[PDB]
This record gives structure tokens, C-alpha cells and sequence, in this order.
């Protein structure tokens, strides 16, 4: 054999699968947070394509490393993995919205307080575990030579702003209502002497009942969740088509 | 005469460090971004949508609607230069073509008149202008197209917000402040109508 | 079958394939992360 | 008292309408085709059409209030 | 209102049986019917599905049997009925407790 | 009521119309499909023949967009069976 | 009010009944239903006759051609056509 | 007030609707019905005079304007058929 | 005003003026002109007798084709009261 | 109650009213129609002229020349002219 | 509202439960039935992995004996009842006590 098939294979079986688990972290809910250091998230990347190179198919041999061909497999791997990151993305920053709704209608970083448990909830369901199996399986039915989002991916993954809004409407539907009929029971109830008024006294009895009620919406936030994962799991695997 | 493959990697380098330029400045991606500030500015809203999730449904957004002219792209430039049908000069030419194309599609007549005077240059036909004067031209149609948009996005929510006020001061309770009760009702009023797809169909659409 | 004519030849053919999609990924991430942080 | 019963009782059979006509006005204004977003002209109508028909309901609402507040 | 996803689920399927034990009231052999289904979900996380199943209850008329013939067209009447669960995964029982379909 | 149950209710309209469309028939009393398995109830006697469930079952086929005509199960009172499934 | 799907529904009932309308007006049928299947696109045509007579190929060919070019897709071969009596007329 | 594919399908009807109304003027026909359908492809029925049979020309000269009258689907893309059930152009 | 609507109008206030401009000639009595937006239409119920020429025909669509942007002369179909083809599209 | 297009319409009107007007008082001819067509232009002018009596080249020219150069665009060679009798004048 | 989701799994068995017993009610010789489940963990690990089970109590008629086709018939149709539960593990037995089935 000339050596240079041997070693060059390995680069291409090796760097391309990386790239995509490698951008899918780097975007990712966990793995991308500012907290752990590029070093630590570069060698998960680099242990991850490792251990699951068995379950990686070979990628065609006939694109070439240095050539423009093989320029643009780097990129379409960069986008499926950037696709997976985006959601899980769209997720917590939903519940993030559900947080900020809240607080803005409790008359006020009570965002932070829903993204920090909606972080838990991604990882104690095993919500990175799954991600990290969608990627592998991404390998499979989609493979790295021949394959790339389409448009509809595209229009599909650009649609998710209107979910994050009737998602979080939804979840907060019933609190809103709550924070709306007793602030304008209390208004219509202190109408009788306009000396009164509310300003900010009314400040502290909305932001009162607000935190009131965010302790109710953490009473059932968990099944939302579980409803909102599989609305998003079942748009990752149609962008990988499985 | 065709660049050399030393030559060709340096100019391929060169356009990869520039590439968040041609996204921001060539794409579509200030019309849906500014559009899309709209929206959150609109509603009640400040920080909530986040600028991250923003910017990544604006780069989706981009790739839809540039598909159409980076496959034209890939057909006419780099398919024939992959299979070294020609050479690198004359694929980079055919591959500015098609943006040069776009950007014309998207912009206004009275801005390339205000640029080409500018510039100092003497020209006749818009399809032949140099691009280093579309690009100025093409950005300023779209902050003015984004800026129409949005203000006809602002309408509906300045219209909700009009009434609550007009609906709580008739009731006599001159102490509460309208943008509370407003903003579930904003909210409401752009899921059950489904805003969102109706704003892709008018962004994704509006370039054709 | 082999000399080091081919083994050095194959060496080089690697650090420079090697290096190009290093340099490549580098550029695109940079790109990614310009994009990301900016005001919208 | 009696001012702010009486528009919750208009709310339920007046709101219904005035929610119709907040529907249309984000409806229209929303989807826009590349004729109406390049001229300033058509905007603007639809801007005064959008203002027009908002005010027939909610002046309604508001007489309902208004009459009661007399009596 | 109020429903969760699961519990939807549920009263689908819990109603598909009853209009499937309907559709073995008017057979001439079978007086009631009641259908129980074992579908899970596809969980492509986990490599081993238990696969789903069913098994049927029926009170028939006072006399009349069933050689072959009529238990094996019910059971492929059922088996098609719900989406998967191949006809081989079905339990007929009847009033006197004869096996009628493994499963 | 959202998604599922439309989805459910729409199934049931094509359930209905073509169980009304069936009604027509000159043998068949009554017709009711789930989506598929089709039960029939015919006249007092009379049984039908391969020409008529072949009918029959093309035109379930083409009315819904799947349930490949192999995939249809037709029954009867007596309990006989006349497609496989 | 009505939603996406029901409006869709409704649509395809619409044309379904326009075209069994203009089906009437033919010599030899007395009354027809048609059902479509659009996401390939599907139809089916039911028809009762006259009191008696049968429909020669070139009656059902009229009228599986016409149905097809009625609605938009399901190529004139995915159309399948029956009638009260249970004879088959067409594949699919 | 007025929906989007609501108002394309009432445009669709009002063409179809005069469309017929031209037609009514032939002395061959007495009435014609027709369904359109938007990507084109068209379906004309028509109840002809008492007797009478549709020439090649008159049904050529009818569906070259109903496809010039309606943008898109070339003219072979148009089934022309009546009470009898005899076919005029195929589809 | 919906925009759709704004543009059906306007092409039936064009057709019903290039109706009325028709109708002026001694050979025709009645005209009806429909549109494609790019292809005209013009269904026309003649007079008592009478036969248009080729030459009447040619000035009639190419009237119809200048009152028009685009549609080219080429594409506008011609027909009358007892149906024969004139022009093809 | 006015608006873009509807304005736009009405200075197209007024602009083929004026036109005619002005025809009229050419003595060959008794009534005068223009259509315009101003997105490249076009025109359409219709006449009835006297109760005989044909215009020569030289009518027509003139009448064609005054059309095109009335209007911006719609050069003088894209202009459609007839008359009661139907007889084209010129191309388009 | 408001139930976590284990008490809606408990909900479902429950019914589900319910509903097989009121199936072995028609029987013959059942008299009484009364449910009860064991669900599954599906581990991937030998050594952690359970599986599901079952143990059904049968008040059956004040005499007659129950014959092996009857518990194999039973068994079957509480093991196509429910998804996995593969009949090796259902206990079976009666108001004498006597056994009838291992898990």
C-alpha cells in the first residue's frame, strides 16, 4: 500500500464525525455554557467521536482533504450540528421567556430562576445523554458525503419563534389570568375613593401575589416540560430524517 | 494566467476571516434582524426573546431564502470548478454574479443614483455597477424596507395597547397602568393568529 | 514495497490535509461566534 | 361601582366583536405582499383603513359605558 | 380541558377498543366484546420495545363453536384494526376459558 | 381542542363518508370502517363475491391516502373473512 | 373561529360537491359522490346509474380523465371507480 | 371580515363563473360548468342543445380561450367533456 | 380595500372599457374581454350578418394587445357568437 | 377615501379624457377614445369619424406622433390606431 | 391538576387493572378478580434491569377445580394484557391458597 491512503482516511473518518458532535456542543444547552473552560468541552468532543466511531460509518473516499469539496463538508457538518444546538437553545430560552413573562406581569432575573431548573430538568431527564444519541444516530441516516439540511430544514428551524411564544403563553395562560383578575379586583375595589389610588403600593401587592403565583407555576412546570421535549426531539429527528 | 493553487488557498482564506461581512452586508440578514427588533421592541418584552436565539433564527431565516442563489452559486461556479471545467478566475466571477443579482433585486433605483454620483464614476447600466457601490446602496434599501415592515408590525400592538387605555381610563380607574393588562392581551392576540408564520410568509417572501 | 520517498511524501500529505481542515473549522467557528455575539 | 360592571358585561358580547376586530387588524397588517411593503403610499392607507375600522367597536364599547355612567 | 398528552392518549385508544368490541356485537357468534391493548411508544432510545399486544374478551351466544375459521379471521379483523401489533400477538379468550390465540 | 383530536375528528368524517357512500350498495345493510378493519352487515341471505370485495376494497384504498389495498380486512355477520391483513 | 384544517376540509368538501353537480347533468348517471385525498393525491368517484344500462370504458374513461384534471396532482391512473351494484371499473 | 384562501378561491369562482357566462352565448351549448385548479389544470362540463355533437373545431377554438383566458395551463391541460360522456381534449 | 381585490378591479374596469371601445364597430354587437395576469380573451356576439375578415380580427387584437402591458400579440384568443377561431394562443 | 393605485388611476383618466378632448377637434374626426397602458407603455386610440370620409397617412401619423409624444414612454412606435370601420393604422 | 406524573402511571394501572378483572368476572369459575402489576426499569445492565410482573387473586365458584388449560388461559390473556410481563412471571391463586402459577 501507499501510506498516504491509510493516514489521510483516518483524518477524513476521524475530524468530520468530530466536527459535527463538536458543533453541536459548542451551541449546546450544557456543553456550550460559559462556565466550563474550551479545553474540558474540546476533549468531551474529542472522547465522544472516539468512543462512538464503531457505530460511525466510513465516509466515501472520494472527496478529497484538500480540496474545495471537501472545504464544503466541513461546513454542512458545521450546520446539522449548529441545528441541534439551536434547539435545545430554543428550549431553555422559552422557559426563560416563561420566566420573564411572569415576573413582568408580577410587576418586576426571575428568567435566571426558570433557567437555572429548566437546566436541571435538561439534565437530570438525561437530556444531553439523548442529544449525544441523536448525533450518533445523525451519522447513520444521514450521511456525512452525501447530505445537508434543505430549506425546508431551514423554514422549519426559523418557524420555532412562534413556538416559543405559544409555548410559553400556554404554560403561563392560567397564571396570567390569575395576575390580571385580582390586580383589577383590586383596582375596581379601591376605584370607591380615588385618594387612594395605587402607584406603588400597588407595587407591592402585584409583585406580592406575582411571586405567589410563580411558586404555583413551579407546582407544574414539570409536565410542560416533558410535553415541550418531545415536541423538540421530533424536530431534531427530522432534520437528521430518522 | 489562472491563479495558481498557492494563490487560490490564500484567496479562499481571505474570504472565510470576511465571511460574517458578507453575511451582514450581502445577505438578507439585516432585513430580518432589524424587522425581528421590531417585534421584540413592540411587545412588552425587553431582553426576553434574548439576542442569541434571535441571530440563530435570522441565520436559519438567511439560508432559506439565500437557497435559491448559493445553489445557483454552487451550479455555475463551483460545480465547474470542482470538475475543472474553468478556471479560478472566471469561477469567482461566476460566482459574484448571482449576489450582484440579488442585492439588485433588493434594492432601490434612487439609491444606486445617490451612490454611483457619489463614487465619481460613469456608468449606464445598473446590471454592470461595480459592487464595492451596490453594497452601500443594497444596506440602505434594506434598513429602509426593514423599517417599513417593522412600523407596519408596530400598528397592531399600538393599536391593543390604545384600547386597554382608552377601556381602563372610561371604567374611571385613572391608577393603573395600562401595560400590565395590555401585555397578556398582545400576547394572546399573537399566538392565536399565529404571528410568527405570518411574519415568515411576509419576510421570506418580501425578496422573491 | 515501500521507501521513504513514499512515507515522507505520505507524512507531509497529511500534515498539510491536516492542517487545512484545522485552519477551515477554526475560520468557520470564528464566524459562528462573531455572528452570536452581536446586538440585535 | 355600576360603570365598570356594565362595561364587563359589554366586554362579554361587545369584547367578542372588538377581539374579531383586533383579529383582522393584525391579520391584514401582518401579511403583506412586495407591492404594498415598497410603497409608502398604500402604508399609510392601510395604517388610516386599520385606524378606521378600530374605532366603530371601540366607541361603542365606550357609549356603553358612557350611558350607564348617566343612568 | 385539562388533559395531559397521556391521559389523551388513552382515551383514543380506550375508545378505539369500544367501537372495535362494537363492531363484534353485531357478529352472530359473539354477544359482548372487550378489547385490551398493550401499545408502547417507539422510545427509539431504547433497543429493546416489549412490543406492543392485545387480548380480547368475549361472552358468545348460549351454544356455538369455533373450530379454526372464525377465531382466525377475528384476530386478523383486530390485528389490521390497530396500526402495528402484528397478527401473532393476540390472546382470544371466551367465556369458558378455551385458548383461543397465543400471544 | 387542538392537533390530535382534529386530526381524530377528521378520520372519523372519512370513517362516516365512506360508510354512507357504502350504504348504496344493494347487498350491504350497514357499513363501519376503522382506520383498516371494515365490517359489513349484508342482507338476510346472499354472499358476496371476489368481484365485489376486490370493489370494495380499491375503493377504500383510494379514498384514504395509505392502507395499501393488502392492508384492508374485510368482515361480514357470518364472521368470514375476505382480504388478509 | 374555524381553523387551518377544518377550512381545508372544507374546501376539498366544496369541490367535491361541485363536481358531483356538474357530474349530474350526464345522460346515463342519476347521482355520484366524489372523496379526495390531498397531502401523491387521491380520489374515488361513486356513481348510481340510470335504472339500468352499463358504462362502456370510453363513459367511465370521460369521466376518470375529467376527475383528475379537476384536481390539482393524482395523475388520471389514481383514480378508482365504483358504483352501487359493485362492478369495477378502474385500477389504482 | 375576508380570508386569504378564501378570497383566492372566490376569485377562482368568479372566473369560472363568467367564464360560463361566455360560453352561454353558444348556440351549441346551452350551459357549461367548470373547475379550475391553481399549481395549471382546468375540467369543462358541459349540457349541449337538444341534439348536436361538438365539433373538432368549435371545441378546439373553446378551450383555446378558456387557456388564454386563465393564466398558465397550456392548452392541453384542459378536459373538455358533456351530458354523453365523449371526450374533446385530453388530459 | 384587500390589494387582490384592488387588482381584479382595475383588470375589470380595463376589460369593460375595451368592451365599450368594441362595441363601436358596425360588425360587432356585443363583446366580453377577459384576462390572464399574461393572455387576453375576447368573446364577441356579432351583428345580424357578416363575417370578420382576417384584416378586422388582426386590428382588434392588436388593439387589445396595446391597451394592455405585455401579452404579446401572439397569445390572445379570438372566438364569436357561433364559436370559430381566429386567433391562436 | 382615496388611495395609491386609485389616485395613480385617476391621473391615467384624466390624462385620457384631456386626450380625447383634444382629438375631437381634429374636423375628420367626431368622437375620440385613448387607452393607456403605463407600467414598457402602451396606447390604444379609438375613432369614430365623420359619417364617411378615410384618414390619409399623414392624419394618422400626426395623430399617432401627438399620442406618444403626449405621454412619457410608449414611443411612437408601440401605439395601436382604428377607427369605426376597424381598419389598423399601425403595429404594436 | 396537578398530579405528579407517577400518580398518573399508578391512575392507568389502576383502570387498567380494573378492567381485567371486571374481563375474568365473566368467566365461568371466576367469581371475583382482583389486579395487580409490577412495572419495568429496562436497564441495559443484566444486573439492574427488572422487568414487569403480575399477581392476580381469583375467588372463583364455591366448587369446581381449576384445570391447567384454565391458569394457562388466564395467564396468557393478563400477559397480552399488559406489554412485556412475559408469562413466566404471573402468580396465580385462589381462595384455597393453592398454587397456580410462579413468578
Amino acid at each position: 500500500e501507499y501510506p498516504t491512503s491509510v493516514v489521510l482516511d483516518w483524518i477524513a473518518n476521524y475530524f468530520w464525525p468530530y466536527v459535527r458532535i463538536s458543533s453541536m456542543l459548542m451551541v449546546m444547552t450544557v456543553t456550550g455554557a460559559r462556565f466550563v473552560s474550551p479545553r474540558i468541552r474540546l476533549y468531551l468532543g474529542l472522547a465522544i467521536t472516539f468512543a462512538v466511531m464503531p457505530a460511525i460509518p466510513a465516509v466515501p473516499q472520494d472527496i478529497e482533504l484538500l480540496s474545495f469539496r471537501g472545504f464544503m463538508t466541513i461546513a454542512e457538518q458545521m450546520i446539522i450540528g449548529i441545528a441541534m444546538g439551536m434547539v435545545t437553545q430554543f428550549m431553555i430560552q422559552t422557559f426563560v421567556l416563561l420566566g420573564q413573562i411572569l415576573g413582568m406581569q408580577s410587576s418586576l432575573l426571575l428568567g435566571q430562576l426558570f433557567m437555572f431548573l429548566t437546566t436541571m430538568f435538561f439534565l437530570a431527564t438525561d437530556g444531553h445523554l439523548k442529544m449525544l444519541q441523536l448525533v450518533v444516530f445523525s451519522f447513520k441516516t444521514l450521511p456525512i458525503g452525501s447530505g445537508s439540511l434543505n430549506a425546508v430544514d431551514f423554514r422549519e428551524m426559523a418557524g420555532w419563534l412562534g413556538i416559543m411564544f405559544q409555548t410559553a403563553l400556554s404554560m403561563s395562560l392560567s397564571g396570567i389570568i390569575a395576575l390580571l383578575t385580582i390586580n383589577l379586583s383590586f383596582g375596581v375595589m379601591t376605584r370607591a375613593a380615588p385618594q387612594l389610588n395605587i402607584f406603588s403600593l400597588g407595587f407591592a401587592f402585584a409583585l406580592m401575589v406575582g411571586l405567589l403565583l410563580c411558586w404555583y407555576i413551579l407546582a407544574g412546570l414539570y409536565s410542560h416540560y416533558e410535553m415541550f421535549w418531545t415536541v423538540g426531539e421530533a424536530q431534531i429527528c427530522r432534520l437528521i430524517r430518522l | 494566467e489562472d491563479y495558481s493553487v498557492t494563490l487560490q488557498i490564500l484567496a479562499l482564506m481571505t474570504m472565510l476571516g470576511f465571511l460574517p461581512a458578507m453575511v451582514i452586508l450581502m445577505t438578507s440578514f439585516t432585513r430580518i434582524v432589524v424587522v425581528m427588533s421590531i417585534l421584540r421592541q413592540a411587545m412588552g418584552l425587553q431582553q426576553t426573546p434574548s439576542n442569541q436565539v434571535i441571530i440563530g433564527i435570522a441565520l436559519f431565516l438567511t439560508f432559506f431564502v439565500m437557497s435559491p442563489v448559493l445553489n445557483e452559486i454552487n451550479d455555475k461556479a463551483v460545480q465547474p470548478y470542482l470538475n475543472e471545467q474553468v478556471t479560478a478566475r472566471e469561477a469567482f466571477d461566476a460566482a459574484q454574479a448571482p449576489m450582484k443579482a440579488f442585492m439588485l433585486k433588493q434594492t432601490r433605483i434612487k439609491d444606486l443614483e445617490t451612490f454611483v454620483t457619489m463614487s465619481g464614476e460613469q456608468v449606464d447600466n445598473p446590471e454592470d455597477v461595480s459592487m464595492a457601490v451596490l453594497i452601500p446602496a443594497f444596506i440602505t434599501s434594506e434598513l429602509k424596507t426593514a423599517f417599513q415592515i417593522g412600523f407596519m408590525l408596530f400598528l397592531p400592538f399600538l393599536i391593543i395597547d390604545l384600547v386597554v387605555a382608552s377601556v381602563l381610563m372610561a371604567m374611571g380607574m385613572m391608577m393603573l397602568s395600562p401595560m400590565i393588562v395590555s401585555l397578556p392581551f398582545k400576547l394572546m392576540l399573537f399566538v392565536l393568529v399565529d404571528g410568527w408564520n405570518l411574519i415568515l410568509s411576509t419576510l421570506a417572501g418580501s425578496f422573491a | 514495497d515501500v521507501s521513504l520517498s513514499d512515507v515522507m511524501i505520505a507524512r507531509n500529505k497529511s500534515s498539510v490535509a491536516f492542517d487545512a481542515t484545522v485552519q477551515i473549522r477554526n475560520k468557520l467557528v470564528e464566524a459562528y461566534k462573531d455572528l452570536m455575539n452581536m446586538p440585535v | 361601582a355600576s360603570v365598570l360592571i356594565v362595561g364587563a358585561i359589554s366586554l362579554m358580547w361587545f369584547g367578542e366583536a372588538l377581539a374579531r376586530s383586533l383579529f383582522s387588524i393584525m391579520s391584514r397588517l401582518f401579511d403583506l405582499q412586495r407591492e404594498e411593503i415598497f410603497d409608502t403610499a398604500k402604508l399609510f392607507d392601510i395604517a388610516l383603513g386599520a385606524m378606521t375600522d378600530l374605532l366603530f367597536p371601540l366607541f361603542l364599547v365606550l357609549a356603553t359605558l358612557f350611558t350607564a355612567a348617566m343612568i | 380541558f385539562g388533559v395531559s398528552q397521556r391521559l389523551e392518549q388513552e382515551r383514543l385508544k380506550l375508545s378505539r377498543e369500544r367501537q372495535l368490541a362494537q363492531a363484534i356485537e353485531e357478529m352472530k357468534q359473539v354477544r359482548k366484546a372487550r378489547v385490551l391493548l398493550a401499545l408502547p411508544k417507539h422510545s427509539v432510545f431504547v433497543r429493546h420495545n416489549q412490543e406492543a399486544s392485545a387480548s380480547v374478551f368475549l361472552t358468545l351466544s348460549t351454544g356455538t363453536n369455533l373450530k379454526q375459521q372464525e377465531v382466525d379471521s377475528i384476530v386478523d379483523m383486530v390485528a389490521s384494526a390497530v396500526p402495528g401489533m402484528k397478527t401473532s400477538r393476540i390472546t382470544v379468550t371466551d367465556q369458558h376459558g378455551r385458548l383461543l390465540s397465543s400471544g
